């Protein structure tokens, strides 16, 4: 705002959190713009290498930045994922080959990498109330709703009424700012180690209670993961609908997301957090029964709306739980913890289109759509394992 | 404003018990509230940050929770370095408020005052000045009333009353209540009495004398 | 070493201005805030404001909008605070505290250092000798049990003045208490409590010295 309030004001936790938003927000407008632009060995091959490439290279350097943020800190990660988006914004906008594009992609992976653990751990490092790390935690996470519900039209417009390279280009100018911002809140110049050494990697991947909400989070992502990319084919050969109908039939899975991550953050303290994602599950499990029962476009906006609204609802419930568990029963050191988590988040969005495309070939859409109702009604009660683990 | 409202300004405690100190918000301040410990001699320093974590140094002892707008300090093992002031602040909004401090004391048996009287001295009564001085010593109960009478009189103007600390050595206090008069005044009257009223006895314990002894 | 020293105590007159100094060191001064608070004696403690060395930016409760003003000398590394118009209501010891940020960051999150408080009193009195008065017990009254005396200090406005017994050699049973400011002039009055035995016997002393006003009167406590 006014140079006056930002002179005059002690520095409060949520600038914390805003810096974590607007990282997420910017990271899926840039997952999410560049889609729409990928057509422009086998092509086969080369489309399917260049969809996982960022989901895969994020998959496997997570692990990394956890150990490296307890090793050095939070902020010097965070500024390098900026860098590293930065770089790989300004990579899409000036490159046409399809080597430059994949290196692009790996760089936006890391950087996301980089990006989401680092301020999830810092998050929950700087919020231990249970409260405030699920209102601050589902505020966080309402930004790749915001993200992914903005990317389309934003990419659209400035693609045809300006030119190729105008939505790279402000989005990159948007980076720089955010970078601006984040430059006020932190110190990216000083090695900050940990107090306390965090617990093995693999002594947490021993933890039946963390492993329970990791498998809820890849089961509930991993629904729409491959409901997302196989809908519009199924519905193009079927409905034999427009292309304009294709872009809206999922923005109620979009629109619904926004609002559970943002109301059950507060709800699920209350209701038990447990429950909330059980019913979540259900709820997923359910939705995606019935999705392949309508025959028109109207009989795909209540499915998709409890589809969004429930994998809100597991995603918000989930999220604060592994640094609960992580301080009820090993070291309070919340880096190696969630990048568990985004790990979770990406085994989804790596394997979705090529198993969904792989499966709706095989045996078809319905039958893919009946199975991971299955899957996610199926694991469920294994929730209930959650509402009172044994303590430290 | 914010007003942060602490309950009690003096708590008893015993070396080895357990304490709770409270201090209630008013307009919803979420974990923006630090404590601070004050010792007797010194400068505030901080104890507890953010209303739940622990500053660097403080003992494991010492810990914080909030429920809803009550934030509540707890000392687990009571020490003899423990007995200081308490304060909560909050700086969700400006301006910043503190919470009126709560101070750690000493436990102890019921100990009755011993009272004393002293009516002017001669070279105050050469300078045309009187002042009769009562001493009220060695009682634990900090809570005392005293009272002067003249020939059945309940002055209430010119006494001026001082109290002290609660002791080191014996863990008591005591106090002393001055009457001043002048010199006419005092020489009109006969009987002075001065009279304390204390928890150990219900009957209050008068001391008196006469100006013709 | 981080340290911000103050000065002791300011003696004002009614209706002026004071300057109270507030000098930081041990950590570079124009990167922290600091904060002036009010403690006024048997009440909580009130918060007067925010300066940022810096850029010199201020932050003023709306309470003391009028009365405070904070500046800053960068080249000495010291912080000012000044109180226009005093009344006796501002008597009262004032804080000077640093804010410190959490790390790696810029959030605060705790006033990690603080300063010790500068009394200010606002009285319109001069300096004066305190008067001492042998307080004696009661004619007859021989109690065997034991026998308590005192000494008076009336009259002296400077506030500290030390009181001992036969030159510290009676401490176990001395009592002092607190001196109070009644009609612009302090109070102070000590006990001593001896073994029947020892007063009549073994002389007792009452020794006053004031060092604003150089006096130092030793009074000899006589039965009456
Ligand atoms: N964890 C994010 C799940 C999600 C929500 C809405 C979407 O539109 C989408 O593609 C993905």
């Amino acid at each position: 705002a006014l140079v006056r309030w930002l002179q005059e004001s002690r520095r409060s936790r949520k600038l914390i959190l805003f810096i974590v938003f607007l990282a997420l927000l910017l990271d899926n407008m840039l997952l999410t713009v560049v889609v729409p632009i990928i057509p422009s060995l086998n092509e086969n091959v080369q489309v399917g290498l260049l969809f996982a490439s960022k989901a895969t290279v994020q998959l496997i350097t997570n692990p990394f930045i956890g150990l490296l943020t307890n090793r050095i800190g939070y902020p010097i990660p965070i500024f390098a994922g900026f860098c590293i988006m930065f770089v790989s914004t300004i990579m899409f906008a000036f490159s046409s080959s399809y080597a430059f594009l994949l290196i692009a992609r790996s760089l936006q992976g890391i950087g996301s990498s980089c990006s989401s653990v680092a301020g999830m751990g810092m998050l929950a490092s700087v919020y231990t109330d249970d409260e405030e790390r699920g209102n601050v935690m589902g505020i966080a996470l309402g930004g790749l709703a915001m993200g992914v519900l903005v990317g389309p039209p934003f990419g659209s417009v400035l693609y045809e009424f300006v030119g190729k390279t105008a939505p790279f280009l402000v989005l990159a100018a948007l980076v720089l700012l955010d970078g601006a911002i984040q430059l006020f809140v932190l110190q990216p110049s000083r090695v900050q180690p940990e107090s306390q050494k965090g617990t093995p990697l693999t002594t947490l991947l021993k933890d039946p209670y963390i492993l329970i909400a990791a498998g809820s989070i890849c089961f509930a992502n991993m629904g729409i993961a491959m409901l997302e990319p196989a809908l519009p084919i199924w519905m193009m050969e079927t409905m034999c609908s427009r292309k304009w109908q294709l872009g809206v039939a999922f923005l109620p899975a979009s629109i619904s997301y926004l609002i559970g991550t943002n109301i059950f953050g507060i709800l699920a303290h209350k209701m038990g957090r447990w429950l909330c994602a059980l019913l979540g599950m259900i709820i997923v499990g359910v939705s995606i029964l019935c999705i392949p029962f309508a025959k028109n476009i109207y009989g795909l906006i209540a499915p998709n709306f409890g589809v969004g609204f429930a994998i809100g609802m597991v995603d918000s419930s989930m999220m604060p739980i592994m640094g609960y568990l992580v301080d009820l029963r090993h070291v309070s050191v919340y880096g190696s913890v969630y990048a568990i988590a985004d790990v979770a988040f990406c085994m989804g969005y790596a394997i979705g289109p090529s198993a969904g495309g792989a499966i709706a070939k095989a045996i078809g859409f319905p039958w893919l759509m009946t199975i991971i109702g299955i899957i996610d009604i199926l694991f469920a009660p294994l929730c209930f394992f959650l509402r009172s683990p044994p303590a430290k | 404003d914010i007003v942060m409202t602490q309950s009690q300004k003096f708590m008893s405690t015993s070396v080895g018990d357990r304490v709770s100190i409270t201090c209630k918000a008013s307009q919803n301040v979420g974990t923006d509230v630090s404590w601070y410990q004050q010792k007797p001699g010194k400068s505030p320093k901080p104890l507890i940050y953010w209303a739940s974590n622990r500053f660097t140094g403080v003992p494991d002892r010492f810990t914080g929770s909030r429920s809803g707008t009550d934030f509540t300090l707890t000392i687990s093992n009571v020490q003899s370095e423990d007995l200081a002031d308490y304060f909560c602040e909050q700086y969700s909004s400006y301006p910043l408020t503190f919470g009126a401090g709560t101070k750690l004391e000493l436990k102890r048996a019921d100990a009755a005052p011993t009272v004393s009287i002293f009516p002017p001295s001669s070279e105050q009564l050469t300078s045309g000045g009187a002042s009769v001085v009562c001493f009220l010593n060695n009682f634990y109960p900090k809570d005392i009333n005293v009272k002067w009478k003249i020939d059945g009189s309940e002055r209430q103007n010119g006494v001026l009353n001082s109290w002290t600390d609660q002791d080191s050595k014996d863990s008591t206090y005591s106090m002393s209540s001055t009457l001043t008069l002048t010199k006419d005044e005092y020489e009109r009257h006969n009987s002075y009495t001065c009279e304390a009223t204390h928890k150990t006895s219900t009957s209050p314990i008068v001391k008196s004398f006469n100006r013709n002894e | 070493e981080v340290k911000l020293q103050e000065s002791g105590a300011e003696l004002v007159k009614p209706g002026a201005s004071v300057k109270l100094s507030c000098k930081a060191s041990g950590y570079t001064f124009t990167s922290y805030w600091i904060d002036w608070v009010k403690q006024r004696p048997g009440q909580g403690l009130e918060w007067i404001g925010n300066i940022y060395p810096g850029n010199s930016s201020t932050n003023y409760n709306e309470k003391f909008k009028n009365k405070a003003t904070l500046t800053v000398d960068t080249s000495s590394s010291t912080a000012y605070m000044q109180l226009s118009s005093l009344t006796s209501d501002d008597s009262a010891v004032y804080y000077c505290a640093r804010e410190d940020y959490y790390d790696g960051t810029y959030v605060y999150y705790a006033m990690d250092f603080w300063g010790q408080g500068t009394s200010v009193t606002v009285s319109s009195a001069k300096t004066t000798a305190p008067s001492v008065y042998p307080l004696a017990p009661v004619c007859g009254d021989t109690s065997g049990s034991s026998v308590t005396l005192g000494c008076l200090v009336k009259g002296y406005f400077p506030e500290p003045v030390t009181l001992t017994w036969n030159s510290g050699s009676l401490s176990s049973g001395v009592h002092t208490f607190p001196a109070v400011l009644q009609s612009d002039l302090y109070t102070l009055s000590s006990s001593v409590t001896v073994t029947s035995s020892t007063w009549p016997s073994q002389s007792i002393t009452c020794n006053v010295a004031h060092p604003a006003s150089s006096t130092k009167v030793d009074k000899k406590i006589e039965p009456r």
